[PDB]
RNA sequence: AGCGUACACGGUGGAUGCCCUGGCAGUCAGAGGCGAUGAAGGACGUGCUAAUCUGCGAUAAGCGUCGGUAAGGUGAUAUGAACCGUUAUAACCGGCGAUUUCCGAAUGGGGAAACCCAGUGUGUUUCGACACACUAUCAUUAACUGAAUCCAUAGGUUAAUGAGGCGAACCGGGGGAACUGAAACAUCUAAGUACCCCGAGGAAAAGAAAUCAACCGAGAUUCCCCCAGUAGCGGCGAGCGAACGGGGAGCAGCCCAGAGCCUGAAUCAGUGUGUGUGUUAGUGGAAGCGUCUGGAAAGGCGCGCGAUACAGGGUGACAGCCCCGUACACAAAAAUGCACAUGCUGUGAGCUCGAUGAGUAGGGCGGGACACGUGGUAUCCUGUCUGAAUAUGGGGGAUCCUCCAAGGCUAAAUACUCCUGACUGACCGAUAGUGAACCAGUACCGUGAGGGAAAGGCGAAAAGAACCCCGGCGAGGGGAGUGAAAAAGAACCUGAAACCGUGUACGUACAAGCAGUGGGAGCACGCUUAGGCGUGUGACUGCGGUCAGCGACUUAUAUUCUGUAGCAAGGUUAACCGAAUAGGGGAGCCGAAGGGAAACCGAGUCUUAACUGGGCGUUAAGUUGCAGGGUAUAGACCCGAAACCCGGUGAUCACCGGGAGAUAGCUGGUUCUCCCCGAAAGCUAUUUAGGUAGCGCCUCGUGAAUUCAUCUCCGGGGAGAAUGUUAUCACGGGAGACACACGGCGGGUGCUAACGUCCGUCGUGAAGAGGGAAACAACCCAGACCGCCAGCUAAGGUCCCAAAGUCAUGGUUAAGGGGGCUAAACCAUGCACCGAAGCUGCGGCAGCGACGCUUAUGCGUUGUUGGGUAGGGGAGCGUUCUGUAAGCCUGCGAAGGUGUGCUGUGAGGCAUGCUGGAGGUAUCAGAAGUGCGAAUGCUGACAU
């Protein structure tokens, strides 16, 4: 996961980052506050994955 | 006088004034006290009434009588070294050597060395001579002997030029090699 | 490295259990370890209807210093100290007393 | 046999509680209870509660015969300040 | 050892009778005080009432020489009226004058019993006769 | 039967048997000393001192042990000058048991 | 070389107070007055170690005089008779025999009278 | 034997600490002098205006010296060419 | 020769220093002390100087 | 607003003496530099 | 009914004992800056979060790559839920990076700090918004525009660079006080100190003679030790303070001045390569078992083993062999400092001639300011003109001596620590050390600068009390259980005193003035088998604001003396080097020769022309360390003012920090024991009334004639007996007193009174206790070494109070502290007795002299002495720490708390019961933050 997606092009990195953020962040935050989502593993996992994608997408395309 | 070598039954000629002078108790005590005082590291200090953090004169809070105030006679780092005349030092060493000779606490050997730097060999050698807490004084320091004797707490090793009044007293017996004996004789004149 | 690992048969050298063998469950990060049936405590747990209250007095296992447990080898039946040795590519533990690799 | 019961850090003055305690020292519990019942002093409630606790402890921790219990050692000690709190102590024993 | 000390529990005292007829007030009172204090007995102890009870009869027969009949004053009457009304008071005050000041002194003084008439209710105690 | 004798400058009247307290006398514990001085012998008709230092009366006594008396704290200082001086004193003594009295 | 003075000070105060027991409250508990009370008690003891001889001498003289008066002689005349009779009996023993057995004192007084003239 | 070692009697005094308790009590510049001990034996101490500074007996820059005598005469040193005191002819020649 | 006996009778606290020196010369260092002396005019003068506090026998 | 207009952080920082006061406060390490 | 006493059992209290994740003081190395590419310091967020610390910044206890390591891990409080990983993509550590909200120089504008409001350019677009960059000033460079003024310039614009601010000391420069002291203004010191401002630095500054000196000579700057606290300056007073020269660490002198000859020649700084050596993670790393106590062994007992590792730490009590470690041997993908040979850009090896610094010095002319006013007056500059030759000449001190300025640079030794790593300590251990060991510059106080605390400990492991009961579904407690211990329960190690309580035994209720002491019954408990014995109380009787802690003569430099040790006419090193307490270093200082105004002489020496003058020395040994007693200077044994100045904060009606531990004067306090001796409040001159310089009394050590005192005689000092521990004199150290009171005697003055005056005799007290006159410092007797339930006495007394004569021999007397006495008063005598801490009797201790055992003690003795304020001398106890000491005691019980017994003249010491539950320390030496009963002392608690 960490390096397998390194070879991905900038456009698909952009689209997957947008999808991941706009879907997972909102869904987890809403369910995390509505009493659902008894497990907190996903909350940290999605944030860490978003950070990892953010570290890419700038040096890959030169920012 | 004559010192038995304990291995060849050969006497060593040594000046009477060096290994036979009368034991001057006062001089030896003064020299050892001076040596002990020289090792002091007088690193300390207390805050006087003018150094304790604070201000105002509403008497004053920083007075010694007041709590958390300064010390009346706060000490400062000082040097406790005491001068000792060369002649006094040499006389003290000569008196100590003479007393050790008289009390049979001093023994002389042909050569003291071990084959390899192994503490076991040195321990066995000292056991053969019924020696447990001794100061071995030699000439050209041997790496093997120095390494072997480093671990043994009771046993110490040094060269003839590094003897001190306290070392010759604190250790039960002294083993000066013939070369070390000659070197000490020359050093003490 | 760590001389005591999971699922290692050990003997408690000292501390009320001289000679009682056991198997290590887990090793704490503070230097203590937990072994099967060497230190039994009678904890008086506070009741809680939820969270699966064990009920009554819980007879559980306490932690002991790692220095009080020694690796046990069936070769000689007596606990002996363990050192580390380099294999062709990896590092492995081995007892003393003829250096029998674990 | 001897049963103890004390109340620590009571919110009352030591002298006030002593004034009530002196009214039952050496008396029988059967009469101590109903003497404290009608006492209008504030410390009377505290002393009565402590005595009832002592009687209950004697009951549960001993066999029977609550009637013969006597107030042998009742005393109030000064407690920590902030209005000095008081430590009340009552000892009930058949003999 | 230790010098003997009289025990007040086991003090032995004997009653005595003294007649004041034809005797000087001062000397008779001095003898009375000495007898009350117990000094005459060998068992005398300063802190113990080791004396003996004494009964004085015929107090009105007190005789004093000189012009003391007018000079003497007790508390502001005169000696004559006092001897006429209460002869016992003169003897009582005199004896009080020769005793220590304190509870023990009062206790010793209480032993003395002075009356003007010879008859006395204490005859049942077999009081011995003493001469002065 | 009580005898009056002087040993250390103060007279003692001692009855037969009972031990008595005296000053320190340089005599061994085992030795039995004779008190050649007697001032009175008591009987049905006691014999008085016809001449001082009655020669016909001798008291036989044995010393049991020496010792020191009870500790006494003496303050020789006075005048209330805010000074403290509490010296200690323990007078030597000897207890002697008397056996046999000669008239 | 800092030294804390607590131990020695407490030991000294305890030693001083141990000999001040029973002094009516403050003088037995407050050190500042307990020390003065102890000093005053010591001084009074020093004075009384001497006054005891005087008091006992007076008591013995009184007892001897009282015993002699029973035999018809005064204390001064009795002492004169004893001295002229070459009698070394001490006043303590005289008082003791006077208070214990009267026969001995009768013999003493008779002998004193015999040598008085 | 560090225990046995002790100073001589009267060597070290405690030192009184007052205030504790009540019972505890409380041409000229170039002029010098030559002695008989001086230049007694300096391996060539012949009297002269020179060969005196080298021996290091009196000063460094001293140029004029006398033969003043202060006891301790044990060398038959002969003086010539330098000032001789009138009393110097009795002990030097003796 | 004949030897005389001199004994101090009275104290010397309230006396002049000359009297104290005379007593010291006479050897009477304590009241009641009895000492021997020879027969010389010097002794006679010493006794005469202080006689209200000494006795001669 | 009177307190802030005079002792406020901006007013104090405006003048050199106020800057020295703030420097002393920082050196001492007080939790609040101005208010 | 209460109160007091002793014991037992409890509570508040948190002293004491043990401990350290905290400080203090230093050594050795690194480093000496950070920031518009956005600093120091903050606000707000961020985890599954109710809160704090730490990390981090919308990529928010983390993200990417590369290495080490890895079977555990997701930071902690303080756990839980939910999850990842286990043999190489869990987590952890390090190198290299990405992200890095807002305030803050803050810089797009505004503003009340963390807030509000805009323009331009670009990307995106749900064609609404969103996303990134720029938008303050000055200075410099290139270019375009560009008025006065045609060109050109000032200015504007574009592109580029530097500063803006923060930070402890050190360096340079510019400003810059006051209090106070010198006999007193001035003057000096205070002090270029306190404090303010600008600058680069890792060090800075300075650095190579136009210097000194004297006819011999040193040769850059800076620093250390001597010279020397000397010469000198100074109302010659406080105080200030040299140079030459000598010994040391470093030692480096160069470039241009303008040309020539072969060239770019060595070296230098930059720019790359390869190796080694480190820094930033790390790997390996020796060798114990049985037994006895014990909760547990690392402790005792026995036998083994390692040691180039017995430095250290943890582990159920003290571990070389249990663990981490140490010695030693190894380790780097990446970044980085140093040492080399290497391609390359620039100053370019070496010789010759010039040059030797020119509108410059000098000449001046007038000012100002350097404290320096023409005063003893030196110094910088010009508003201003002139202006000399280049070694043959010029400058400084006629000869002589030294240099070549008016051009420039120069590491080394040298000062400090904001910070980083290691180590050390006769440094502290919670009232100490920092103000802060703990959520401290916090709580809190003031609008403000600023001021500014209290607060540590359960247990080995929370095993942190399931369960039952009283209570209000509380607080609190009693059982059960865990635990060695709950006499460890979260208010948690030890747990004293004041203070407040329960029980037992005893005593006691009108105002005394002490509730103590000697005697001492009685009452309760144990003895004893009775003897009147111990403990608890004390009828009767003689005499008569509190607790615990903290807190005070120390340290440095000079000088004098004493004791002690080495050497000895020699002694002795400083800086520095150093195998670093050794050894080297003799540069330096003291003495050995003094006399003499100097000169001069010399074991001899001078004055006067020389002395009938007396010399002054040698014959006595000085020097260097150690400890101590004094003196002076620094704050100077400790605490205690008003005032003046400087830098700031408030004028809502002066306050904060510093000079400053200011300076006076005058009170207050000054902590353990014992022994011996033992004062004074008096005199001379000065007297700037501050006192001063002496005399006088005291003590200690030495020397001295046997000195002095008393009594006798002689003469107006001499002689003679004995006694007095030399009580006599001199020298040297150290003192205290230097305002004395009362009274008899001889006074002057005078009430011919004096406690008004100062004298000689003095006695009492100060500094002397006791007896008597009722008490009473001034009246009499009398000088307390300690004990005795012994005796004899002095003053005074013998009727009772109150121990002793109602004694005797003769008279007088009716006057009447208490009763009273006709003698129980006054005048005489005699025998007696009482009468003190006086004397004697017994016992015991200590000081000082002589004779005989021992020659330090210990004895026959001999005797004598032993009140004591200030003061002097001597001998001791106690506590912390260091060596002895890896030895000894100690879990069979340490330190501490609390009782008892024994012991010492006492400071104190030993043993032991209970508590305590792990340290303590012998003997001999060494260093003190060393001994508390008060200073309107401080802190906490307890009272009122």
């Amino acid at each position: 996961m960490k390096a397998k997606e390194l070879r991905e092009k900038s456009v698909e990195e952009l689209n997957t980052e947008l999808l991941n953020l706009l879907r997972e962040q909102f869904n987890l935050r809403m369910q995390a506050a509505s009493g659902q989502l008894q497990q907190s593993h996903l909350l940290k996992q999605v944030r860490r994955d978003v950070a990892r994608v953010k570290t890419l997408l700038n040096e890959k395309a030169g920012a | 006088m004559e010192l038995v070598l304990k291995d060849a039954q050969s006497a060593l000629t040594v000046s009477e004034t060096t290994f036979g002078r009368d034991f001057n108790e006062a001089l030896v005590h003064q020299v050892v006290v001076a040596y002990a005082a020289g090792a002091r590291q007088g690193t300390r200090a207390q805050k006087t009434r003018a150094e304790v953090t604070g201000s105002g004169k509403k008497g004053s809070i920083k007075s010694p009588i007041w709590r958390s105030g300064g010390v009346t006679f706060a000490a400062r780092p000082q040097d406790h070294s005491q001068k000792v005349n060369k002649k006094m030092y040499r006389g003290a060493l000569k008196s100590i050597l003479s007393e050790l000779v008289r009390q049979d606490r001093l023994i002389v050997v042909e050569k003291f060395s071990v084959e390899a730097p192994k503490t076991k060999l040195l321990a066995q050698k000292l056991k053969d001579m019924a020696l447990e807490d001794v100061l071995i004084i030699t000439g050209e320091l041997d790496e093997n002997l120095f390494l072997a004797a480093r671990n043994l707490h009771k046993v110490d090793v040094r060269d003839a030029t590094g003897i001190d009044p306290v070392s010759l007293i604190a250790f039960d017996k002294v083993v000066m090699t013939a070369d070390a004996v000659k070197q000490v004789e020359e050093m003490l004149a | 490295a760590a001389k005591i690992r999971r699922d290692d048969e050990v003997i408690v050298l000292t501390g009320k259990d001289k000679g009682k063998r056991g198997k290590v469950k887990n090793v704490l990060s503070s230097g203590k370890v937990i072994v099967e049936g060497i230190n039994l405590v009678k904890k008086h747990q506070k009741p809680v209807p939820a969270l699966n209250q064990p009920g009554g007095i819980v007879e559980k296992e306490a932690a002991i210093q790692v220095s009080n447990v020694a690796i046990f080898n069936a070769a000689t039946g007596k606990a002996d100290r363990v050192g580390f040795r380099f294999e062709d590519g990896k590092k492995v533990r081995f007892f003393k007393s003829n250096s029998e690799t674990i | 046999m001897e049963t103890i019961a004390k109340h620590r850090h009571a919110r009352s003055s030591a002298q006030k509680v002593r004034l009530v305690a002196d009214l039952i020292r050496g008396k029988k519990v059967s009469q101590a209870l109903d003497i404290l019942t009608y006492t209008n002093k504030k410390a009377a409630v505290l002393v009565k509660k402590v005595l009832e606790s002592a009687i209950a402890n004697a009951e549960h921790n001993d066999g029977a015969d609550i009637d013969d219990l006597k107030v042998t050692k009742i005393f109030v000690d000064e407690g920590p300040s902030m209005k000095r709190t008081s430590h009340i102590t009552v000892v009930v024993s058949d003999r | 050892m230790k010098t003997f000390t009289a025990k007040p529990e086991t003090v032995k005292r004997d009653w005595y009778v003294v007649d004041a007829t034809g005797k000087t007030l001062g000397r008779l009172a001095t003898e009375l005080a000495r007898r009350l204090r117990g000094k005459h007995k060998a068992e005398y102890t300063p802190h113990v009432d080791t004396g003996d009870y004494i009964i004085v009869l015929n107090a009105d027969k007190v005789a004093v020489t000189g012009n003391k009949r007018t000079d003497k004053v007790y508390y502001q009457a005169t000696f004559e009226e006092m001897i006429a009304r209460r002869p016992e008071r003169v003897i009582e005050i005199a004896v009080k004058g020769m005793l220590p000041k304190g509870p023990l002194g009062r206790a010793m003084f209480r032993k003395l019993k002075v009356y003007a008439g010879n008859e006395h209710n204490h005859a049942a105690q077999q009081p011995q006769v003493l001469d002065i | 039967m009580y005898a009056v004798f002087q040993s250390g400058g103060k007279q003692h009247r001692v009855s037969e048997g009972q031990t008595v307290r005296l000053e320190k006398l340089d005599i061994a514990t085992g030795e039995t000393v004779e008190f050649a001085e007697v001032l009175m012998i008591a009987n049905g008709e006691e014999v008085k001192i016809g001449v001082p230092f009655v020669d016909g009366g001798v008291i036989k006594a044995e010393v049991v042990a020496h010792g020191r008396g009870e500790k006494v704290k003496i303050v020789k200082f006075r005048r209330r000058k805010h000074y403290r001086k509490q010296q200690g004193h323990r007078q030597w003594f000897t207890d002697v048991k008397i056996t046999g009295i000669s008239a | 070389a800092r030294v804390k003075r607590g131990v020695i000070a407490r030991a000294r105060h305890k030693k001083i107070l141990k000999q001040a027991k029973g002094y009516y409250g403050a003088r037995s508990r407050v050190y500042r007055v307990a020390f003065q009370a102890v000093i005053k008690a010591g001084q009074y003891a020093y004075r009384d170690r001497r006054q005891r001889k005087r008091q006992f001498r007076q008591l013995w003289i009184a007892r001897i005089n009282a015993a002699a008066r029973q035999n018809g002689i005064s204390y001064s005349k009795f002492i004169n008779g004893l001295k002229k009779a070459s009698v070394e009996i001490d006043r303590k023993i005289l008082a003791d025999i006077a208070v214990f057995d009267k026969v001995a004192f009768t013999a003493l007084v008779e002998k004193a009278k015999a040598a008085l003239a | 034997r560090l225990n046995t070692l002790s100073p001589a009697e009267g060597s070290k005094k405690a030192g009184k600490r007052l205030g504790r308790g009540i019972g505890s009590g409380l041409k000229a510049a170039i002029t010098a002098e030559i002695r008989l001990s001086d230049l007694a034996k300096v391996e060539g101490g012949v009297v002269d205006l020179n060969t005196l500074k080298a021996a290091n007996i009196i000063g460094i820059q001293i140029e004029f010296a006398k033969v003043i005598l202060a006891g301790e005469v044990t060398t038959p040193v002969t003086v010539r060419g330098l000032r001789v005191t009138k009393g110097a002819r009795a002990a030097i020649e003796a | 020769a004949k030897t005389i006996k001199i004994t101090q009778t009275r104290s010397a606290i309230g006396r002049l220093p000359k009297h104290k020196a005379t007593l010291l010369g006479l050897g009477l260092r304590r009241i009641g002390h009895t000492v021997e002396r020879e027969d010389t005019p010097a002794i006679r003068g010493m006794i005469n100087a202080v006689s209200f506090m000494v006795k001669v026998e | 607003l009177k307190r802030n207009r005079s002792h406020g952080f901006r007013a104090r920082m405006a003048t050199k003496n106020g800057r020295q006061v703030l420097a002393r406060r920082r050196a001492k390490g007080r939790a609040r530099l101005t208010v």
